[PDB]
């Protein structure tokens, strides 16, 4: 490879000689402890290598050696259950070699290279084969891993190896023309994975939270934004996400947040339980974690690196979920390093490609046709923190220009103990209108009316707290009383949600239409009740109030017939009371 | 309903680019059996001039090593250096004072940069 | 012993020194000149043509004929042992109070290395510093960092020197396990003028906290690199204390503004280009270096817990030095000029103050079991109780609803009983009995923050401030 | 409060604005130093 | 022709790179950088000495190296092949085909650049179009030849706003007495930095009303390379231009995203190292916009026109 | 309805042919042409 | 040159009812109209263009649309010129540089009308000249000076930008001609901040 000598030393910088031959952004070993970097800039028989680590110590004249590739991650069984820091490498391990700390120039594989799989062909020799096909399969926490063939890769089989056990470093099936795939390859994660088709959001990313669900849905292989405000459940409700989603896979990325929350996320997790199968959680995720006293190149490439494996399991035919702690904390270190190439800012001293950088890393999710044949989906849910709330930061103004879903969470609601905090005021889903039809063929033929119906009905409740405040609730006439208290029923009973309760952690979309139903039917016939003389607070204390209200907390198989008798309640008891 | 008038349309363009990529694959055949019959002698020669003169300062002129019984009294007419490479074949390439600044002329590449007016010009002929 | 000669270039900090290939990247050098004073310098570039070194201090007696320069070590390194407790030091290890050198056990690089997020756990246990605003409404936890905001004319300095000599553990609250580990202060302060050097030596010898602490002294006058230096030499020698010898270290770092300054005075030396307001743009990385390294680590008994103290520019809390800090630490607290003008000591205003680890180390078998619930109703009645004071003003004092008299009257009396506690050390029990002869005041039957069972426990008491709390 | 608001905004984007062209001066001068002490030598 | 072939780089960084002895190659050409692995991407001059050249790279310049690359000449001046047949075809802004159909045969070449119309060579424009929305109809009337943005904000719906003008826009002869019926606009659409959703909603709605035998796309995507976000509308109106005068259609261009193309062209000016605007922007933004948005209206003694409406978000509104 | 898809589909199908049979009349001769221009 | 210049006192009548009486500006004077997009300062300055009293009115496009330049050539000539009674195009000027012809030829533009004007001066007329934008032109310093490489003072702009201003504006006023006649030239220049 090309080999050359150190020069110059200055800070994370380092100007090598005799590197003619050198590529653009390829990966480097930097003096005798073998520190890491990567190629910025050539000129003449001169490379300069940005160092990732620190640089004390360092003298003139150490060698310097390129691999000749790029970042890249090895992707293969092995990868679930894990914990990786931003360039995939594995923590346990780190410190089951170096103790507490991490020190300079460790060196550790992805992959664990000793433990034996169970292999299980599916080739036979002389078949043609092509980027993207599936070689064999290997059970991992009970998914059926499917060996893929790299991308690029064509040709024709040679050999196959027979069923057995086998380590991740034994070629598999060898092609014709000499070249050997094993159960694991190598990919670049600047450079979006190949796939046929994508394909139209045309279904829902059933989350599981009744809010999310009906008032802002995202769909499958949409993407989300949501503030971070401090004690309003964010951690809660992302945690909720991982387990209740649609999404077979999940990916959960940390990139430069405190020490205390990557312990705090790190030692929760393990606790947690799939409904699917009641084992642990963590047989289904990934964790990439980064502190803020990690290098910053690694901070950098924390999300790219996440977002190839969730892109990797897409092509194996999966569904993945890709949570991003604080994109803000990524834009931080993306300005830090901007300012250490002396770029010339743009605005509030981000770089003038910070858009550029989103968009790219937002336009890998969606739901694609993969080059196997199958069908998988990448769905990605970011966090902004912007610094005092205040959304006209530039990382949020870029995040809100490519992004579907906007889901504001407030404190406000968590301190009036409202959960989930997700205001239905400034939140906005762009997705409602392509999934409606899905609705109507799925959940029911008048799904949309009914929830526009409970929009508005939030609407005017909201339309008149100025002279609620001003006055008072008691002091009103019957009309708007009781629309203030329609809304009273539909915040406490359908909006709120406890992620602790054994039934009500998860509420399908029939379960949300009954309820949705109920309200309506509630209110039409009050409507009606005050149009043939009533007083408010006489219907206040009818029952079927109480059975709207425990109509939570009901198993979902036995929802449709307390959802038939509690429609029956209703018809007759605006009969019976006036 | 406009649907069929959308593969009415589909079909006629994949089939006149069917045309066109035969009729290029003739041509490029037809081209290749030049140096395999007595035709090379003066092709080669006229493409070796072409190169000298675009590209005055030249100091080697590399070229196909079965055109060396021609070359060794043409590149003294001009009196640069010769070279050969069996991967140039059907070219001829000369190389600057330098050698940073290259010319090469082989038919191949001609034909690869005249077959978009080629293109259009042809279907004149055809349709 | 090799010394390099031919000096090429002196102008400001800076010297450049010719065929010193051999120096190694943020080496420390000696410069003797002709008169035979020895300056100190970094080592700040190293290129096969010559090699850039930054100055300690001033420049004023060199020349390029006889200066020589010499090498000291090959990375800044720190000795450190068990018996530095009880020592003072100028921030570049070498002692003050006139006493003999240390032996060290080890050399240690003050650059320590990042910890390992799967080594470490989660806080558990509280400290007690004494202060009823802190202990009660805004605990500190051991491992936690939890800085302390503060004006230009305030008195942080005093509220510093107390918190450490105050500062406890408390494992005889923990029920089980009760048994002390050793308790030690690492006090590190940077740009310091004569005045604070003398309140502070005076506060540690008067009370004998000194022998239970260690200090780093740098001065204004000194060079800025040792106003660099410090912070990691303190956090180096805490590390070392907490992590090899299982000790409880609380380490107070003052005036981060000047370090801020100190860095950015730093960053325009070496020609760096400013980042936004003028301070470089890796400013956050840096002081997330210095920040992260506190916390608890798995398998081990010792902790670091960080109190950094700086006073905001303007009072503006968007200048990028808080900014930071925030984002960085796990709360702050909040001192008031108004409550220090109306004579009120300590000035800590619980109302803009937070501390985000508190609902974990407190509670049954860790505090007292009520500590939550009396937290949340104190901030509750004092926040009502502030805006009527305003409210008043314009309707009077006899338009009130009788309650607004209650929170009138406890507002006052919070204010003159649990915020101004003057010099006293008052334990966690203490603070928590006058927290309730607080909250006897208002009505039963308000305080619904708490549950009936706690209050019928603990509420009807009278001002134990006056009785000291018995 | 909107008039303030807006003051305060026309305030900040006047100042970041300064900042920058302070910035891109000295970079400009900077390189051109540079130029002269390493190019021409 | 023959090709020639430059080795001298001599210096990689960014988006540039700077070739040697390269004395031949014309200010503002079109190059093919050939790297060791055979990958061509391209390029275009922006700066001739005789010392060196300064050759702005298309995409990233990961993997070259300075010991196997090399430069080819391509044209002296960026140009593009147009034919009527390009009707009903869709390309990715480069002008590559993307519908997996071969090739078209090109009927002319032109300049990207467009040259400037001769303010003498223009006429007025009369022609009142009725888009069926009554706030633009009465109040803001649209006239073929006029060039009228949307201006928008984050989730505010433009793009509806252009499907329906694109979907129900006329002429109405009988009122203005030209009594002769005429054909319905042909549709050329741009987009620039554009997502997967908003271009799945474009594509549907011309397939539903059946404009797509009318219309050319050049898409250029989010995840495409962002300094080829610059040919894209000079493209398009190339391709607008020589329909409209020279076969005489009436045609109606849509600019997705000029944001998208602001960003791109700061990302540019930033890395050229050039005096900066008000926000950051290049100095000559304005010269840059107007050489785009100028390329529309009617000229004297033709019967064809251009019309734009540009979409642009306007930043925090 | 289908039928007159149908009917497109056999019209997309003869044209396919057509335009081919049309084509083969002189291919030989354009690739002369071809032929003469791209040699020297 | 001139022989004498002389104090103006006569009003420069544009046709405008605020503009004649608010704020009148006399023959030999100058005016500035600064003003957003979209708020009439071509308009204003092609309405001067056709009521006035000025004899000759020069016109200088510098750096606009080119529809603003198709328009008076199309319905000028249609106009009556409201002292001699003939067509209005045949005391009109036209110097029109839109905004898509080559940038350095915008400085030209300016100096060319302006010379212009000045010698239909030196004939003994009156002179009504319109800059259409002069932030065209210092656009255009702003970019020759980043191609010079030189330094700027605010907000890119070359430092001897008022200079150049200055040296444009004092070519007006109300002069006594070498030949012994009277003439003047009146400037309104155009502002686009
Ligand atoms: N939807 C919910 N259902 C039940 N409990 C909730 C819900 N949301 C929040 N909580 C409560 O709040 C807790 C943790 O979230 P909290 O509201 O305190 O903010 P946080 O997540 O700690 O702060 P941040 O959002 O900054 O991470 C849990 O103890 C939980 O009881
Ligand atoms: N005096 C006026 N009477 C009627 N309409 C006017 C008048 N002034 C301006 N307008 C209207 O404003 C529009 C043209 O404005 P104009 O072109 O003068 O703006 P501008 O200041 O030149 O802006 P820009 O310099 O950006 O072109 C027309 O729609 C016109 O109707
Ligand atoms: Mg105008």
């Amino acid at each position: 490879m090309i080999q050359g000598v150190i020069q110059k030393i200055a800070g994370p910088a380092v100007i090598a000689k005799g590197m003619l031959g050198a590529r653009m952004y390829d990966i480097c070993k930097v003096g005798e402890e073998g520190l890491v970097g990567e190629i910025i800039r050539l000129d003449g028989d001169t490379a300069f290598v940005q160092v990732y680590e620190d640089t004390s110590g360092l003298k003139v004249g150490e060698p310097v050696v390129s691999t000749g590739l790029p970042l890249a991650v090895e992707l293969g069984p092995g990868m679930l259950n894990g914990i990786y820091d931003g360039i995939q490498r594995p923590l346990e391990r780190i410190r089951e070699k170096t103790g507490i700390y991490i020190t300079r120039g460790v060196v550790v594989h992805a992959l664990d290279r000793e433990k034996k799989w169970a292999w299980t062909p599916m080739v036979k020799p002389g078949d043609e084969v092509r980027g993207g096909m599936v070689l064999g399969t290997v059970p991992e926490f009970g998914f059926t891993h499917k060996i893929l063939v790299p991308p690029d890769v064509r040709g024709r089989v040679k050999e196959v190896k027979p069923a057995g056990e086998y380590t991740v470093e034994e070629p598999v099936v060898v092609l014709e023309d000499g070249t050997e795939l094993k159960m694991y390859h190598t990919w670049p994660v600047r450079r979006a994975r190949p796939v046929q088709r994508k394909l139209d959001p045309n279904t829902p990313f059933l989350t599981g939270m009744r809010i999310l669900d009906v008032l802002f849905p995202v769909a499958m292989g949409g993407t989300a934004a949501i503030p971070g405000p401090f004690g309003a459940g964010k951690s809660v409700t992302q945690q909720s996400l991982a387990k209740w989603s649609n999404a077979d896979v999940v990916v959960y990325v940390g990139c430069g947040e405190r020490g205390n929350e990557m312990t705090d996320v790190l030692v929760e997790f393990p606790e947690l339980t799939d409904p699917k199968t009641g084992g642990p959680l963590m047989h289904r995720t990934v964790l990439i974690a980064n502190t803020s006293n990690m290098p910053v190149a690694a901070r950098e490439a924390s999300i790219y690196v996440g977002v190839t494996i969730a892109e990797y399991f897409r092509d194996q035919g999966f569904s993945v979920a890709l949570m991003a702690d604080s994109t803000s904390r990524w834009a931080e270190a993306l300005r830090e390093i901007s300012s250490r190439l002396e770029e010339m800012p743009a605005e509030e001293g981000y770089p003038p490609y910070l858009a550029a950088r989103l968009a790219a890393f937002y336009e890998r999710a969606g739901k694609v046709i993969t080059l196997g044949g199958e069908e998988g989906a990448v769905t990605i849910v970011g966090a902004v923190s912007p610094p005092g709330g205040d959304m006209s930061e530039p990382v949020t103004q870029s995040t809100l220009r490519i992004v579907g879903a906007f889901w504001r969470l407030d404190a406000s609601l968590a301190f009036r103990r409202h959960f989930p905090a997700i205001n239905w005021n400034g939140s906005y889903s762009l997705f409602t209108s392509a999934l409606d039809p899905w609705y109507r063929e799925n959940v029911a033929e008048d799904y949309p009316e009914l929830r526009d119906a409970i929009s508005e009905l939030l609407q005017r409740e909201a339309g008149l707290q100025e002279i609620v405040q001003l006055v008072g609730p008691d002091a009103l006439q019957d009309a708007e009383r009781l629309v203030i208290e329609v809304g009273r029923i539909i915040r406490e009973d359908f909006l709120q949600q406890n992620a602790y309760h054994e039934v009500d952690a998860y509420c399908s979309m029939k379960k949300a239409y009954g309820i949705m139903k109920m309200i309506l039917a509630f209110y039409k016939e009050a409507e009606a009740a005050i149009k043939r003389g009533v007083s408010i607070d006489e219907i206040l204390q009818l029952p079927v109030l109480e059975r709207i209200g425990r109509a939570r907390y009901v198993s979902e198989e036995e929802f449709p017939a307390y959802f038939e008798e509690a429609m029956k309640e209703i018809q007759g008891a605006f009969k019976a009371l006036a | 309903e406009s649907a069929g008038e959308l593969l009415v349309a589909t079909a006629r363009t994949q089939a006149r680019g069917e045309v066109l990529e035969e009729v290029r694959r003739r041509v490029r055949e037809a081209l290749e059996a030049l140096p395999q019959k007595p035709e090379w002698p003066e092709v080669v020669r006229k493409l070796a001039l072409e190169a000298l003169e675009a590209l005055p300062g030249a100091k080697a002129l590399v070229a196909n090593p079965e055109d060396l019984p021609h070359l060794e009294a043409l590149a003294r007419e001009r009196g640069v250096e010769l070279q050969a490479e069996p991967a140039l074949r059907l070219g001829v390439r000369a190389v600057g004072a330098e050698g940073k600044t290259q010319v090469e002329n082989s038919l191949l590449a001609r034909l690869d940069r005249a077959w978009d007016a080629l293109s259009s010009k042809v279907a004149q002929a055809l349709w | 012993k090799k010394e390099y000669t031919g000096i090429t270039y002196i102008s400001g900090p800076l010297l450049f020194v010719e065929n010193a290939k051999d120096l190694a990247y943020g080496a420390i050098v000696d410069i003797k000149d002709g008169t035979g004073r020895v300056r100190g310098g970094q080592v700040i570039e190293v290129s096969e043509e010559y090699a850039v070194i930054q100055v300690f201090e001033e420049t004023t007696g060199l020349d390029l004929a006889t200066t020589s320069v010499s090498l000291v070590e090959d990375v800044a390194r720190l000795g450190v042992s068990k018996e530095m407790l009880g020592r003072r030091f100028n921030g570049i290890g070498k002692p003050i109070d006139g006493l003999p050198p240390i032996t060290p056990e080890k050399r240690l690089p003050i650059t320590g290395l990042p910890l390992n997020p799967v080594a470490r756990r989660k806080p558990e246990q509280f400290i007690q510093t004494g202060i009823s605003t802190i202990d009660v409404m805004n605990t500190l936890v051991r491992g936690q960092k939890l800085p302390i905001f503060s004006g230009s004319g305030l008195p942080a300095n005093e509220i510093a020197a107390q918190i450490a000599r105050q500062a406890t553990v408390r494992p005889d609250l923990s029920g089980e396990g009760e048994k002390e580990e050793p308790f030690a202060v690492v006090f590190a302060a940077m740009g310091i003028t004569q005045r604070e050097l003398s309140y502070f030596i005076q506060e540690f010898e008067r009370t004998g906290a000194l022998s239970r602490s260690v200090l780093f002294l740098n001065k204004a006058d000194d060079p800025t690199i040792e106003r660099i230096l410090t912070p990691r030499m303190a956090l180096t020698v805490a590390e070392y204390l907490a992590f090899e010898h299982d000790y409880h270290v609380l380490v107070i770092l003052t005036d981060m503004t000047n370090y801020c300054e100190a860095l950015r005075e730093i960053g325009a030396a070496r020609e760096e280009i400013p980042g936004r307001r003028g301070y470089p743009g890796y400013m956050y990385t840096d002081l997330a270096t210095i920040y992260e390294r506190a916390g608890v680590v798995e398998g081990k008994k010792g902790s670091v817990t960080q109190i950094p103290i700086l006073s905001m520019p303007d009072d503006d809390r968007t200048h990028p030095i808080p900014d930071l800090t925030g984002y960085i630490t796990e709360g702050q607290i909040q001192l008031s000029r108004e409550l220090h003008r109306k004579g009120i000591y300590p000035p800590i205003d619980p109302l803009p103050s937070l501390s985000r680890l508190m609902n974990n180390g407190v509670g049954k078998g860790k505090t007292r079991e009520d500590h939550k619930q009396v937290s949340d109703q104190l901030y509750s009645a004092y926040a009502n109780g502030v805006d009527i004071r305003k409210l008043v003003a314009i309707i009077g004092e006899d338009a009130l609803t009788e309650n607004d008299r209650r929170y009138l009257q406890f507002a006052d009396a919070f204010e003159r009983f649990f915020i101004n506690q003057g010099q006293q050390n008052r334990s966690i029990e203490e603070s928590l009995q006058i927290a309730w002869a607080l909250l006897s005041m208002l009505p039963q039957g308000e305080l619904k923050r708490i549950s009936k069972d706690h209050i019928g426990k603990y509420y009807g008491q009278k001002l134990e401030e006056i009785w000291g709390a018995p | 409060i909107p008039g303030i608001r807006a003051q305060i905004r026309f305030i900040q984007q006047v100042l970041e604005q300064r900042e920058r062209e302070d910035t891109f001066r000295l970079k400009r001068i900077k390189g051109k130093i540079e130029a002269r002490e390493a190019e021409e030598e | 022709l023959l090709k020639k072939e430059y080795t001298g780089i001599t210096y990689i960084s960014g988006p540039l790179l700077f070739v040697e002895n390269a004395k031949d190659l014309a200010y503002g050409a079109i190059v093919d950088i050939k790297d060791g692995t055979g990958r061509v991407r391209g390029g275009q001059v922006i700066e001739v000495s005789e010392e060196y050249a300064v050759i702005q790279v298309f995409e990233e310049t990961t993997g070259l190296d300075l010991a196997t690359t090399s430069v080819s000449l391509v044209e002296d001046v960026a140009r593009l092949g147009v034919s009527k047949e390009m009707l009903g075809r869709r390309f990715n802004g480069i002008g590559k085909p993307i519908d997996g159909l071969p090739p078209i045969t090109p009927e002319k070449r032109l300049p990207i650049t467009g040259l400037p119309l001769n303010p003498v060579a223009r006429r007025k424009p009369e022609q009142f179009i009725q888009t069926g929305i009554s706030t633009i109809d009465v109040m803001n009337t649209l006239v073929r030849g006029q060039k009228l943005p949307i201006f928008s904000g984050s989730g505010l719906p433009a793009n509806e706003i252009a499907a329906q003008i694109a979907r129900q826009a006329t002429v109405r002869p009988d009122l203005s007495g030209e009594g002769e019926k005429e054909e319905p606009f042909a549709v050329v659409f741009a987009a620039m930095g554009i997502t997967q959703r908003e271009l799945s909603y474009f594509i549907q709605e011309f397939e539903r009303t059946g404009a797509l035998s009318r219309s050319v796309l050049f898409l250029n995507k989010a995840d495409d390379p962002t300094i080829e976000r610059i040919l894209t509308p000079r493209m398009a109106l190339t391709v607008a231009e020589y329909l409209a005068f020279e076969h005489d259609y009436h045609v109606l261009v849509i600019l997705t995203d000029m944001t998208n193309y602001c960003e791109a062209l700061r990302e540019i000016g930033a890395a050229r190292e050039e005096i900066p605007g008000r926000r950051g922007y290049p100095g000559y933004m304005y010269t840059d916009l107007a050489t785009i948005y100028e390329r529309a209206g009617v000229v004297e003694g033709k019967k064809g026109s251009v019309t734009q409406i540009p979409i642009l978000s306007m930043p925090d509104d | 309805t289908e039928a007159l898809l149908a009917r497109y589909r056999e019209r997309a199908e003869a044209e396919a042919k057509a335009v081919r049979e049309k084509a083969m009349a002189r291919l030989d001769e354009a690739v002369a042409l071809v032929l003469k221009e791209v040699l020297p």
